[PDB]
């Protein structure tokens, strides 16, 4: 499964652009996760106003 | 503001009458 | 591309940084002017490392967009964070 | 609360209503949804082949989303939801649903 | 505003959100480095936490570009986390929950 | 002087919640001059406290007789005179919160001064009026003497 | 038997009303919510015998844009549609000078009738829709985000902006459900407008394929 998804995932990238996109140049994503943000700086937090 | 869209809606449905009597001989022609 | 509008980020990326210190590095290590002052500095990735804090780095990054132009960027010109 | 009816009361709080559900052991979506006092709006199912021919591409791209996220959390675990939005785009950015094999 | 699009996007009251910046811990940080006594009168204008909340908004950017549809996709991209940013740097948390200067 | 606070205090309890830890030990105490209640963690394996014991407690800003401020680091080779001489028990901590009764519009009638000493907290609360000297993140002594 | 035949009728009309609303026809909003007691006060409620029959549920709308963009929605008897009934509804709307059309089918249509809904195509886009998922409009599931039909001008000014071609945007069939509901034909695009977790709003965009 691991390599799997690997072969099936491997050279899609964040571009210049700051769209994500395959070998073929097709979108995968115009922007990273949704949001153009890597998942290393995020973290949990809680919205005041919703509950 | 809110009563002129009512009446733009009233004008319209006005409107979808003035095409459906136009439609009907249509229908009536089509069977 | 109109240089004069450059949509990619001012900041230099991580794997900009990387490569860019390492190029600078081996340029050093085969005797390439340093653009900065040296004290004792006789490690090439240190001396490139003194460089970028300077922002007196050589390069020119070119960025290309998927739409295949590109951007040219001077190291003095991006935003360095590490 | 998952599976829980949330509603927001009239003054704004978020209340989780006890209601009946039903888990079927097969699959008509198809047929189920169009059923009198059925929910066609919260009525889902599992199979993601089934959830593409009824509602379609986006339908199962939201669904694999949550079957994945599913599996992966059951134990406990968490992982950024930009990797399973990542996975989940490439299996169905083309229109299809393009199985990784 | 803000309040009912977050109340369409979590259709269950889960506020648990990862976003990237930890505002409550800025402030924390802020509250500490500055040495803000919670129990004395704060010089900051409500109307400088209205405007400057404003300004940062403006100064984050994930999609670049003054075209509308730029516009949009930006709006879109740091929506959560304005709405985060709007609801904690609030005025009136500001001046009597943070008493920031 | 550099004195926050001064009282005579009465051991009323200790470890209402039972033993937690072996060497240190929480005393409920409560005072007569203010009326003021304590809850203090004291190492009582070299400093043992007994139920009903009374004890003077100075929370001061500094160990020197005269108006001077500390540094906050260790120096045994310091030969001014400081008024730990006159108490037996001496702790140095800092507070790290001061709640009160105040409402939206009404100050506060009662505060509560918290202080932590390395771990061992203690919390003195009671009328606002002695707890003035009292600010948060601020280093403090307990000065602490037992007497009959 | 009988009253769930009307109930059906009724479901299945109120599914086509909410169709031709989101691809831009011209729909009142007292058929657009007609309750189940209206339709029977409408139409009837006894379908069996004959009131009402299909034929009698036949809707013709007409674009906000341009009155003349008009669009039909036929209910055949047969279950099986043939393609003697498809050359009949063609006929008629060649007389009523309708360019559009919708036959809500109960069972099926024979392999005939397909082609020859796909051969005439330039000439008259008429689409093929069981009665089976006219029952519920999917786009109001929970799964479903929101579809537009992007304007020809809206798709260059995306792909001037994001500065691709149409092939390097992700994909939806011809036949999607989604996109047989909006009736989208390739070419055209769709944006998507769906809740992020971690944006808050997201919106891509689909080339119809």
């Amino acid at each position: 499964i691991q390599r799997r998804l690997i072969k099936s995932m491997e050279s899609v990238m964040v571009k210049y652009d700051a769209t994500v996109r395959n070998s073929i140049n097709q979108v995968v994503q115009l922007r990273y996760g949704e949001d153009g943000l890597a998942g290393e700086s995020v973290e949990f937090q809680n919205l005041a106003t919703l509950k | 503001e809110k009563r002129l869209r009512e009446k733009e809606e009233q004008k319209k449905l006005l409107e979808q009458r003035a095409q459906y009597v136009e439609k009907t001989k249509n229908i009536l022609m089509f069977t | 591309q109109a240089n004069q509008k450059r949509i990619t980020t001012p900041y230099m990326t991580k794997y900009e940084r990387a490569r860019v210190l390492g190029t600078r590095a081996l340029q050093i290590a085969m005797c390439a002017p340093v653009m900065v002052e040296l004290e004792g500095e006789t490690d090439p990735l240190l001396i490139a490392m003194k460089e970028l804090k300077a922002r007196k780095i050589p390069i020119i990054i070119r960025r290309y967009l998927p739409d295949g132009s590109y951007e040219d960027w001077g190291v003095d010109e991006l935003i360095i964070s590490d | 609360d998952n599976k829980k009816k949330i509603i927001i009361t009239e003054d704004g709080e978020f209340k989780a209503l006890q209601e009946w559900i039903l888990e079927t052991d097969g699959v008509s979506l198809m047929r189920v949804l169009s059923e009198k006092d059925v929910d066609p709006v919260r009525t889902t199912s599992n199979d993601i082949v089934e959830i593409f021919t009824v509602l379609g591409i986006e339908a199962v791209r939201k669904a694999l989303e949550r079957e994945l996220y599913h599996v992966i959390s059951f134990d406990g675990s968490y992982v950024n939801y930009r990797h399973l939005a990542l996975l989940c785009d490439t299996m169905t950015c083309r229109g299809h649903l393009m199985a990784i094999t | 505003e803000d309040r009912e699009v977050l109340r369409v996007i979590f259709p269950t009251g889960d506020s648990k959100v990862v976003l990237p910046c930890n505002l409550l811990r800025m402030i924390w940080n802020a509250q500490k480095i500055f040495h803000i006594n919670p129990r004395l009168p704060s010089d900051l204008h409500p109307i400088k936490v209205v405007e400057g909340v404003k300004e940062l908004s403006k100064k984050l950017v994930i999609v670049n570009g003054d075209d509308p549809l730029s516009r949009q996709a930006q709006e879109n991209a740091t929506l959560l986390f304005n709405i985060h940013l709007r609801s904690t740097l609030c005025s009136r948390r500001m001046a009597e929950e943070f008493r920031l200067s | 002087a550099g004195i926050l606070f001064e009282d005579i205090f009465d051991v009323k309890d200790i470890d209402p919640e039972g033993k937690k830890f072996d060497r240190v030990s929480r005393l409920h105490c409560e005072s007569e001059s203010f009326k003021m209640d304590l809850i203090l963690d004291v190492n009582i394996q070299i400093y043992p406290v007994d139920l009903g014991d009374k004890f003077r407690l100075v929370i001061a800003s500094t160990l020197y007789e005269d108006g001077t401020l500390d540094d906050g680091e260790y120096n045994p080779t310091d030969d001014r005179p400081s008024r730990a001489d006159q108490f037996e028990y001496v702790m140095y901590g800092k507070v790290y919160r001061i709640e009160g009764d105040e409402t939206s519009t009404e100050a506060a009638t009662r505060l509560s001064a918290y202080v932590s000493y390395g771990g061992l907290l203690m919390r003195l609360q009671g009328d606002a009026n002695n707890l003035h000297g009292f600010e948060v993140d601020s280093r403090v002594y307990l000065l602490m003497k037992k007497l009959a | 038997d009988d009253e769930e035949e009307t109930y059906r009728l009724w479901k299945i009309r109120k599914t086509i009303m909410q169709l031709c609303h989101d691809r831009g026809y011209l729909v009142t909003q007292d058929e657009l919510d007609q309750t189940l007691e209206e339709f029977k006060a409408q139409f009837g409620d006894k379908p069996s015998e004959g009131r009402p029959r299909r034929t009698d549920l036949t809707v013709l709308v007409a674009h906000n844009d341009d009155p003349t963009d008009q669009m039909f929605v036929f209910f055949p008897e047969e279950p099986k549609v043939g393609i003697k009934t498809i050359k009949v509804y063609c006929q008629r709307m060649q007389e009523e000078n309708i360019t559009r059309a919708l036959i809500v089918v109960q069972q099926g249509m024979t392999p005939s009738a397909k082609q020859s809904l796909v051969d005439m195509a330039p000439k008259y886009i008429l689409e093929q829709f069981l009665q089976q998922e006219l029952l519920i409009n999917i786009t109001e599931h929970e799964l479903v985000p929101e579809h537009v039909v992007m304007t020809k001008e809206e798709v260059t000014e995306l792909l001037a902006r994001y500065k691709l071609r149409e092939n390097q945007l992700p994909r939806i069939q011809a036949g999607d459900p989604v996109a047989r509901y909006f009736g989208i034909k390739r070419g055209q695009v769709v944006k998507i407008i769906r809740p992020s977790e971690t944006a808050g709003r997201y919106i891509t965009y689909r080339l119809v394929q």
